[PDB]
């Protein structure tokens, strides 16, 4: 976790559907910005997402990794996997590397797939402390502005359409208040039959 | 000063219907060992308020010789019963002596818990500095003040200070009542100062019970 | 430092870099320096940074691009360069520091003219426009003002112009002379201009 | 051995205003660096009947800021013979800031009242001093967890600008959602809070217990 | 914490508090500060109980290889106490040996914190309240005592060592050697009363 | 932190941001960038938050104490001095300031810029702040200084709009004043400038 | 992260907090401070909870392979020393203060190890930043041989008394006894909020901006 | 840094200084700067070093000097202000720092036309030629090839013109924009030259 | 260096070596690490010589001023001890008082590092060699002694703080204190020498 490329990313969990959103800030220094269009959400999976957030050469080379050793299981299986397994191997690769960490605060967003559906919301550390939460679920640089701003915002089950607004507010009133990121949004809902990859007129300050 | 190098142990003030119960033990340590194990810790500055010392101990005195000063000082101009410096008079003055050495670089280092009875409505117009029954207080007449050495004043009903902070005080907001017999206050000190003498290196016996009745100030010596 | 201004165009990449060798600090050694390291498959890499570490990171990126453009009879893609080059300066972060900026910039037949963008880590990232050095906290913003879409080659040589005479004007190191590279219709030619 | 003079003793002061009202809500839990000292130290302190201030900082320099605030202000009071507004009381607080810059007074404050019939003003400032008249404001230790949370009501993000009515009857039951979800999140938040709503006619000093986490 | 090893006219005797705190708290309350290695010798250590440990499961390991390494029974002290000094080759941690032998009677050796096995035939002490108590031994200490004699002194010495120190221990743990091997763990609970 | 001056044809346009940031949190959103001395010379704080918001008022009351002593309105030159010259004496205390003074005296649209040490420099293209090196490149395609008024505060907001964008220290509200020879005009918020969208996705 | 433990007559029980601080804020309201080692020991730890995460899985998986290979119950003995010699490799860096327990061929032990490498049985122990407060009313009601109910709520009032008396430490306390036949996984004393409830907002449907939707169905696989 | 480049003839001294001001060192605030203190006794001083230590100094020797020139009815002697100047530097070293470098230079009806060159710290020191700044290793050396005894006006420019284009071309930021003091035959005259 | 000051039934016994190295180096071999104030009262410096000798020659200003202000035969120990804590309000040297006085028998105080004026009504020991023998005082010291049953005890005190200690001095300076102000200051010179 640095300054140096801010950024963060959240994840909700409805009734039957999950929601992931994060900015898209490449931020050159601290406080400077050269790209609107760095996705800190990536498709590892066909109902597991992630979301990293962190230093950029850490958030690009550990999403490598990731596809690295998914397509290896996943073929190697031949069934997709699922976050059960997906969740416990980040905090193997994390903690494989305690002595030169990687700069990421990552999310797990993802279905458990029990026919069924789980929402199954987790989140790490810069060491890879697993911390599985039945509910929303944040990691970032402002993890201190989201915290207390999804606690007063956040209801116990909601559906699809419910909970897109629920998050799209939830980030924009601390996109805001935060200085080093905030300079976009791409919050990307999903179902278990559909994905909504929405993107939001984010205050660009 | 510079260094807590003759650190005390702590103390623990409660109150009851009588009046105040402060109680410590006469360990200071310098360093790592018991180097005197005779030394009073609880101090008394008038005849109805006490207090009590913590950390340092060289500096304890410093700040005891400024307090006892101005107790003669009030006892000057003692034309009625009422003049007298009540507690909460000496605890803002401690509070604010630790604020303007807050400003500076030396801080002299102490937890200074001042307590005693916050009334004049029992007879002591005849002031005694060299040498039956007791009462009942409202509760709201006893006040037990705190100071830490960055300056922080408060008052509550039970004070603990340095390591029982986290031993006594712990046992004491669960087992204190309101208005509490004579007996039951000192076997509750006893009782949570039994558990700072195992797990605590600076501490030991000679506990120095001192209570502050409505009819003056004692002086006990038990041994747990 | 040395000011990389890169713009990319619907159809079109142009690069621009400084021709000022600094060693010495004191003193500018050679004038009309090569901060551009060509590869042969229409990808014009452009770096920025100390003059030690920009040619043992050049050099190094380009024959282990040449070197898979000639075991295969295919050429890299742009998007697999420019990811290819962030995995090196990952790789040598840990080991080397390679105090460098560089920006990448190619053309593929299945996605068109591109451009990265990196930083002293491996900070990659596809744009339309950026900036290296410390002349980048005053080319970066005229950029921002002049990139009306569907953009073309005359016009972008004019935001050029538009922003060279600004580094002249309001910088520390008054920078005179310029190396472009623009690279329309597959045809990279080198049109150094000054002032 | 250095002996850092700065130490923050947690605690949480929320503001809101409205059209004639000010809203000024504090937890009131004096604690340590990690352990809690005690449950009751009242962060509001009145000093005219239509002005309040609560603060965050330590609590050496709460004691001392608001007697000093208090002591200038009962002496201007006698002076001119009249009360001070709030808009002359922040110029009066923002050089006594000043005055200590070299040796700042670790308390970040919170001015509130009103001063003409209606006119609900507020005041909110760093730990030296740029006062600036805002609509609400959150300082202490929850002070990054309540403040996006008050942006959502009275300023908007949303598409329709809804929520046009704010009375007093709904919006202290929104402060009493913030500072709950204070005690929820932040660690140094308290326990008891003293809403203290500030009306044409007075003050109020309403009362509300939290987790004692 | 403090270490007092006497020997008698026969064998050899040790006994140490139990207190082993880390700053200023207590965190390893009533432990066991001595250690068994044989059926003849025991090992003492002080100092910080992180590096200090390690050492007891070493020699633990190699004592079972070398008494293994001759044949049934057949053991040896000095011979393992120099191994100690080949572990001290940074940790820092000092040990007091101890035991019974068949080439001589008795045996008592010292290691310090960088790797001295300086031997001491009358007695030896150690540890961090060791300091409190070095004179009162040099003026108690006779040439030959009994079971006794000197079970009376280490009773005062690690109770004068622990009265005047913050390290101060609880119950205390004696260990007796003899050649029939006794080793009798004589442990009290004995506090301190001073009487003027 | 972002602000600005030009010197046009016609009076000083000054114009800032109105963000307040501490590390990476934003304090407020509604601070007053711009501190009026009389009813012609007008500061411009940067920088620090009071570190230069006492000496902008401070300078208020040595002004007003000249201007009726000497019953003549003061120029911009003699209120850059005296700023210039207290803060000199903090020079090695801990200040952080950014200050540029503007108003119109006998002589001219006089402007100056005062620094923390006192680096007093006149000129007519000053910024200052956080993001003042973006701002400060747009005006050298635009300043003319032969504007009108109209076209005038567009390139004031299109300064700050982009001086915003890139740097993240910056933000919020976006004011603009107007010196005019008597006085100054104002102009409020925008927050929110749309130059380059057609609201179909996210630039770059 | 109060977390403390005792013997008993038959068992050792153990009791933590679910509460997980950033150190400022806090992360969850509920976090599951005790882990599963094998069926007759468990264990839990305070410090860092990465380098406490991935030693329990270590040891969780090195017991079990240890217990395959034998076929005896593992004992306790065991665990304590691969970790004594795994965390001196890691002293610096590996720091996490556990304590585990539970029954074996022998009485029901309790061992506390330190960050640092050292280890001791102990009768009943606390750890965490709010051991003092936990360790201070265990020592007050600690007798011998006591029962499992006797045992059950002196450990629920050891991790109460650190919970109100200290600020990183709250949320639900939760026992795991460790008998000899199987163990227990309770969450006694909730602790309910009777005070003004939290009341969320639901925010209406047309809001955002959404400049542009990629909306896409995929189902390929279920 | 700044350049101040200072020659003294057998009858004229002729001083040059770069006009850029360097605030927030990224970027030039203003162009065409005031680094000469003319002082009304033919005296023109010339300082360089931070903007806010020369303001404060330039001012405050010009006054003190003004003031001597005002209480008694004669004017200052080059001798005089050159150490007079030299004695303030030295007052003002062990309080404030005063980063400040001038090169005194004026003239005198009994010791001809005098040039004088300090330091950070006072080391007055009378020479026919000197430099300062970061591009006095560039420019002390060009004086030393061209300074062919009994001079003139006319031919001291030719060295200046032979000297801004030497920094223009290998110096660290290339300065472009100069500031000439000529003071030959009582007449002090400011031809400011650019390139 | 060491001092002990023991109390008698009557008097007060004061005693320390004279040895004050500088760095494993003997400067300032056979001084005078006590001092004389007054008839009836010395003090006994420790700590370094340099801040130390700069307190004795304030008190001894203090104190003629002060016996001076009262009477001809008016003297005091207890105020003039408090006095020297006022002197500690940096330096660091601690100090061990002790004298007769006229208000109750004799008295003693000690003054630490940083001014604590805490009184001992039975004995005190100070310095650097105190720490060797703090357990063998409180093991022999009776209530009430004798003037060669104490004497016989400080003159084994500093032996054994010595012996077993770098700054061990040569001849002792033990100082005597009654009534009748005998003060004979009993110089011995005699050296350690065990049995076992």
């Amino acid at each position: 976790i640095y300054n140096y490329n801010g950024g963060c990313v959240l994840g909700m969990s409805g009734s039957n559907c999950v929601a992931i959103a994060c900015d898209l800030r490449l931020g050159a220094n601290t406080f400077t910005t050269v790209s609107t269009k760095f996705s800190k959400i990536f498709k590892m999976n066909n109902n597991v997402y992630v979301g990293l957030s962190g230093l950029a050469t850490d958030i690009q080379t550990l999403y490598e990794i990731l596809r690295y050793r998914v397509n290896l299981y996943e073929v190697r299986q031949d069934a997709e996997m699922d976050v059960e397994c997906f969740a416990n191997m980040l905090s193997s690769i994390l903690y494989s590397n305690r002595f030169s960490p990687y700069f990421v605060n990552p999310i797990v967003v993802g279905f458990k797939l029990k026919v069924n559906y789980e929402p199954y919301l987790t989140a790490y550390d810069l060491i890879g402390a697993k911390c599985e939460t039945r509910d929303f679920v944040v990691n970032g640089v402002t993890s201190e502005q989201l915290f207390g701003m999804c606690e007063s915002l956040y209801v116990k089950d909601q559906d699809e359409n419910g909970l897109f607004e629920t998050i799209s507010q939830c980030l924009l009133s601390a996109l805001d208040r935060d200085c080093i990121s905030g300079w976009g949004a791409e919050v990307l809902v999903l179902t278990p039959e559909k994905i909504i990859k929405k993107k939001l007129k984010a205050r660009m300050d | 000063t510079l260094g807590p190098v003759v650190t005390g142990t702590s103390v623990i003030a409660i109150k009851y219907k009588h009046g105040i119960m402060i109680a410590a033990d006469r360990k200071a340590s310098y360093g790592s060992y018991a180097k005197f194990q005779n030394v009073e810790r609880i101090f008394k500055i008038n005849n109805k308020t006490v207090m009590g010392f913590s950390g340092e101990l060289a500096d304890a005195q410093y700040l005891h010789e400024l307090l006892t000063r101005k107790n003669i000082n009030n006892l000057s101009e003692k034309k009625r019963k009422e003049d007298m410096y009540t507690p909460q008079h000496y605890h803002s003055y401690v509070s604010r002596v630790f604020y303007v050495r807050k400003n500076r670089i030396d801080p002299l280092f102490n937890n200074i818990i001042i307590a005693g009875i916050n009334s004049q409505k029992y007879d002591n117009n005849d002031d005694n500095v060299l040498l039956e029954e007791y009462k009942e207080i409202h509760k709201d007449d006893l006040y037990i003040g705190f100071v830490d050495m960055h300056g922080t004043n408060f008052c509550d009903d039970y004070i603990t200070t340095g390591y029982a902070r986290y031993f006594a005080l712990t046992l004491l907001r669960d087992h204190y009542k309101d208005n509490m017999t004579e007996e039951e206050a000192r076997i509750l000190i006893n009782e949570c100062l039994r558990i700072l003498y195992f797990r605590d290196a600076t501490s030991s016996n000679f506990i120095q019970i001192v209570k502050v009745t409505s009819k003056g100030v004692e002086y006990e010596e038990p041994y747990i | 430092m040395d000011t990389l201004i890169g713009l990319r165009g619907n159809n079109f990449v142009v690069l621009a870099a400084d021709t000022y060798s600094i060693n010495s600090i004191i003193k500018l050694k050679n004038d009309d320096n090569t901060k551009f390291y060509d590869i042969h498959g229409n990808k014009c890499l452009l770096l920025g940074g100390s003059i030690g570490d920009r040619l043992q990171f050049g050099e190094f990126i380009r024959k282990n691009v040449h070197l898979y453009q000639y075991q295969n009879n295919t050429d890299m893609f742009v998007k697999s360069f420019a990811f290819f080059t962030r995995k090196n300066l990952a790789y040598y972060l840990r080991r080397n520091p390679f105090e460098v900026n560089c920006l990448i910039a190619g053309y593929d037949k299945k996605d068109g003219y591109q451009l990265y963008w990196c930083d002293y880590l491996s900070n990659m990232d596809s744009v339309n426009k950026g900036a290296h050095g410390y002349g980048a906290y005053l080319v970066s913003a005229i950029l921002d003002k002049y990139y009306h879409e569907n953009l073309t080659v005359d016009e972008a040589l004019d935001i050029f112009k538009l922003c060279f005479e600004e580094l002249k004007k309001r910088f520390l190191l008054t920078q005179i002379n310029y190396e472009l590279r623009i690279m329309y219709d597959n045809k990279v030619e080198t049109q150094y201009v000054t002032v | 051995k250095r002996w850092y003079p700065y130490i923050d003793n947690g605690g949480t002061v929320i503001g809101l205003t409205g059209k004639d009202y000010v809203i000024l809500a504090a937890d009131t839990r004096l604690s340590l660096s990690y352990s809690i000292y005690t449950r009751f130290c009242p962060k509001i302190s009145k000093l005219t009947d239509k002005c309040i201030i609560g603060s965050s900082g330590m609590q050496s320099d709460i004691k001392t800021l608001h007697s000093l605030l208090q002591k200038k202000i009962q002496l201007f009071v006698l002076e001119h013979s009249h009360y001070p507004d709030i808009h002359v009381i922040a110029r009066l607080l923002c050089v006594i800031l000043y005055s200590r810059r070299f040796f700042p007074y670790y308390a970040f404050n919170i001015l509130a009242g009103v001063d003409e019939n209606n006119k609900g003003v507020l005041y909110n400032y760093d730990s030296v001093g740029s006062y600036c008249e805002a609509t609400h404001s959150c300082v202490g230790s929850g002070s990054q967890l309540i403040l996006p949370i008050l942006d959502n009501r009275v300023e908007q993000k949303n598409q329709l600008i809804k929520n046009t009515n704010f009375n007093l009857g709904d919006d202290i039951n929104f402060v009493k959602d913030a500072i709950t979800s204070a005690t929820e999140r932040d660690i140094y938040t308290g326990d008891k809070t003293l809403i203290y709503v500030i009306d044409k006619m007075g003050i109020n000093v309403n009362t509300l217990d939290l987790k004692q986490d | 914490t403090t270490i007092i090893g006497i020997i008698y006219d026969n064998g050899v005797m040790l006994a140490c508090d139990s207190r082993t705190s880390s700053g200023t708290f207590i965190s390893n309350k009533c432990s066991r500060k001595i250690n068994r290695i044989n059926e003849n010798l025991y090992v003492c250590r002080s100092g910080a109980s992180a590096h200090s440990q390690k050492i007891i499961e070493i020699i633990k390991h190699y004592c079972v290889s070398m008494k293994n390494e001759n044949r049934k029974k057949g053991r040896f002290h000095e011979g393992e106490t120099i191994y100690d000094e080949t572990t001290y080759d940074f940790l820092s941690c000092a040990l007091i040996f101890g035991g019974y032998d068949k080439i001589k009677k008795q045996q008592l050796y010292a290691v310090n914190l960088n790797g001295s096995i300086i031997e001491k035939h009358d007695f030896a002490v150690s540890g961090s309240g060791s300091i409190y108590i070095q004179s009162y031994l040099q003026d108690k200490y006779k040439k030959f005592m009994t079971k006794k004699e000197c079970f009376n002194l280490i009773l005062n010495c690690v109770k004068y060592a622990m009265h005047n120190d913050n390290s101060s221990g609880g119950l205390i743990r004696i260990v007796n050697i003899t050649k029939s091997f006794v080793e009798e763990f004589t442990v009290v609970n004995t506090q301190m009363n001073f009487q003027y | 932190t972002t602000t600005l001056a030009f010197k046009f044809k016609d009076g000083i346009i000054v114009a800032v941001d109105s963000r307040a940031s501490m590390g990476s949190f934003i304090s407020s959103q509604n601070v007053e960038k711009i501190i009026e001395i009389n009813k012609n010379i007008l500061g411009t704080m940067a920088g620090g938050a009071a570190d230069c918001l006492y000496w902008e008022k401070y300078l208020g009351k040595i002004i007003k104490i000249y201007e009726l002593r000497n019953n003549e309105k003061i120029s911009v030159r003699a209120a850059s001095t005296i700023l210039s010259n207290i803060l000199y004496q903090y020079k090695g205390y801990g200040l952080c300031c950014g200050i540029i003074l503007s108003g119109y005296d006998h002589t001219g649209f006089n402007m100056f810029y005062v620094d923390d040490s006192g680096k007093k420099v006149e000129g007519n293209l000053f910024s200052c702040g956080s993001g003042s090196t973006y701002a400060y490149s747009i005006l050298d395609s635009a300043y003319d200084y032969n504007l009108n008024l109209d076209q005038a505060v567009e390139l004031a907001r299109n300064a700050i709009y982009h001086a915003t964008f890139r740097d993240g220290g910056s933000g919020g509200k976006v004011r603009v004043f107007h010196i005019h020879k008597n006085g100054y005009d104002k102009i409020i918020e925008g927050e929110d400038v749309f130059d380059l969208h057609y609201h179909y996705t996210n630039p770059e | 992260t109060t977390i403390c433990g005792l013997v008993c007559q038959n068992a050792v029980i153990l009791g933590a907090d679910t509460r997980a601080t950033e150190g400022p804020i806090v992360a969850d309201k509920n976090c599951s401070k005790l882990h599963y080692i094998s069926k007759n020991i468990w264990c839990a730890g305070a410090g860092v909870a990465g380098d406490l995460e991935h030693t329990t899985l270590w040891l969780q998986h090195n017991v079990e392979l240890h217990r395959l290979n034998t076929n005896t119950q593992p004992r306790v003995s065991m665990c304590v020393s691969r970790l004594t010699q795994e965390l001196f490799k890691y002293q610096g860096y590996k720091v996490c203060a556990i304590v585990l327990g539970g029954v074996d061929v022998n009485g029901p032990q309790l061992y506390g190890i330190h960050p640092h490498g050292s280890s001791c049985l102990l009768p009943f122990t606390a750890l965490g930043s709010g051991s003092l407060n936990a360790m201070a009313v265990l020592e007050a009601k600690y007798r011998d041989n006591m029962t499992i109910e006797e045992g059950k709520n002196l450990v629920c009032e050891a991790i109460c008394a650190g919970i109100f008396n200290d600020l990183g430490s709250g949320g639900n306390v939760d026992i795991c006894v460790i008998t000899k036949d199987s163990y227990q996984h309770i969450r006694p004393y909730k602790e309910p909020n009777m005070r003004l409830y939290h009341l969320p907002h639901p925010t209406i449907y047309p809001k955002g901006t959404t400049p542009i939707l990629s909306e896409k169905i995929e189902y390929i696989k279920k």
